[PDB]
């Protein structure tokens, strides 16, 4: 076969961090060439064994999940680290083995009239599971006062948005964080390279 | 993005009459909605919520007349059943939503008109 | 009970690059959920400021909110032609929210 990576990299829509898609992928063939020789990509890093390496080391199983964050708060996505979408909104493991691909797509999403599509969590009443999504957009209740659904005192609506135009400075530029995670089981590498 | 109402029109006292509100250019289904009033020189009057990320419906006890709220999800709209009419409810409805210090995404609806009179 | 608001003043008749401070007051202690609206009469009522204390797209620093408590200002500066209209402050504490009666700036 081939791995959908012209349908994953070069994919037209992220979804943001409370919802992030993701693919599971297998039983395909592995391009990874290309990876580095795309070399428009702002941050772009490994682990479990070098990035040389895992051109034919390959794998069972592998996790595509993609979203969108800000310029800024990148590096808060790095395994076993803080921060708001690493708290609250995407959680990489603490054993983890997949790379982080990075770069800015701010002649896209950032939009002259304001970006307001995208979104993410800010709060919730306990750090998150790894990589388990958080769809749930319920009210939660900071203080002991019940609201109850509704939005009130003591309490606040979970979700905001970002702010993206290409007004905003270089350390506010949209990347479209793509995940790669990868496992090894008693199936096979269905997933491999050459 | 966009919000439209059901039908304003004259309607007897006592009766009822279901008020539909539907969505566009993002969904009802992650947030709440309201409904709000204004009289002609009146203020503008809190009606009720509703919350579909869990389930509650909440009524202004000013204007305590069972006046019924829930959904069509799926549709993006929003039903509230005006019952237990009087005419000093004859005024302008609203679709409203209140940024609560961490949205803002206060978009109101086109405006019907409710008429609570025996002559149309 | 409910939470009583009080606008002030619920008119103001107004002339051209004035700063007219609207209150709104507040018969319980809010923390700042207080709202702002524009309305020609027979519009949409467009949100002004959010928390009482930020702006919004689309409207710039000619107003500007702050206040907390019960006190909450609405700090209208260098007044524009078009924002002569009939405005409103909003609660969002508790359950019932209520709004202003309104206050209504208007050409002098």
């Amino acid at each position: 076969n081939l791995c959908p990576f012209g349908e994953v990299f070069n994919a037209t829509r992220f979804a943001s961090v409370y919802a992030w898609n993701r693919k599971r992928i297998s039983n395909c063939v592995a391009d990874y060439s290309v990876l580095y020789n795309s070399a428009s990509f702002s941050t772009f890093k490994c682990y479990g064994v070098s990035p040389t390496k895992l051109n034919d080391l390959c794998f069972t199983n592998v996790y595509a999940d993609s979203f969108v964050i800000r310029g800024d708060e990148v590096r808060q996505i790095a395994p076993g680290q803080t921060g708001k979408i690493a708290d609250y909104n995407y959680k990489l493991p603490d054993d983890f083995t997949g790379c982080v691909i990075a770069w800015n797509s701010n002649n896209l999403d950032s939009k002259v009239g304001g970006n307001y599509n995208y979104l993410y969590r800010l709060f919730r009443k306990s750090n998150l599971k790894p990589f388990e999504r958080d769809i749930s957009t319920e009210i939660y209740q900071a203080g002991s006062t019940p609201c109850n659904g509704v939005e009130g005192f003591n309490c606040y609506f979970p979700l905001q948005s970002y702010g993206f135009q290409p007004t905003n400075g270089v350390g506010y530029q949209p990347y479209r964080v793509v995940v790669l995670s990868f496992e090894l089981l008693h199936a096979p590498a269905t997933v491999c390279g050459p | 993005q966009q919000l439209v109402e059901s039908g304003g029109g004259v309607v007897q006292p006592g009766r009822s009459l279901r008020l539909s509100c539907a969505a566009s250019g993002f969904t009802f289904s992650s947030y709440a909605m309201h409904w709000v009033r204004q009289a002609p020189g009146k203020g503008l009057e809190w009606v009720a919520v509703i919350s579909y990320d869990g389930s509650n419906k909440y009524y202004a006890d000013s204007v305590k007349g069972r006046f019924t709220i829930s959904r069509d999800n799926s549709k993006n709209t929003l039903y509230l059943q005006m019952n237990s009419l009087r005419a000093e409810d004859t005024a302008v409805y609203y679709c409203a939503r209140h940024a609560t210090l961490m949205n803002n995404k206060d978009i109101w609806g086109q405006g019907t008109l409710v008429t609570v009179s025996s002559a149309s | 009970g409910d939470i009583q608001l009080t606008q002030s003043p619920s008119s103001l008749s107004a002339s051209v690059g004035d700063r007219v401070t609207i209150t709104c007051r507040a018969s319980q202690s809010i923390s700042s959920y207080l709202n702002w609206y524009q309305q020609k009469p027979g519009k949409a009522p467009k949100l002004l400021i959010y928390a009482a204390s930020s702006l919004q797209s689309g409207v710039p620093s000619r107003f500007s909110g702050s206040g907390s408590g019960t006190d909450f200002t609405l700090t209208i500066s260098s007044l524009q032609p078009e924002d002569f209209a009939t405005y409103y402050c909003q609660q969002s504490y508790s359950t019932p929210r209520t709004f202003g009666q309104g206050t209504k700036v208007e050409i002098k």
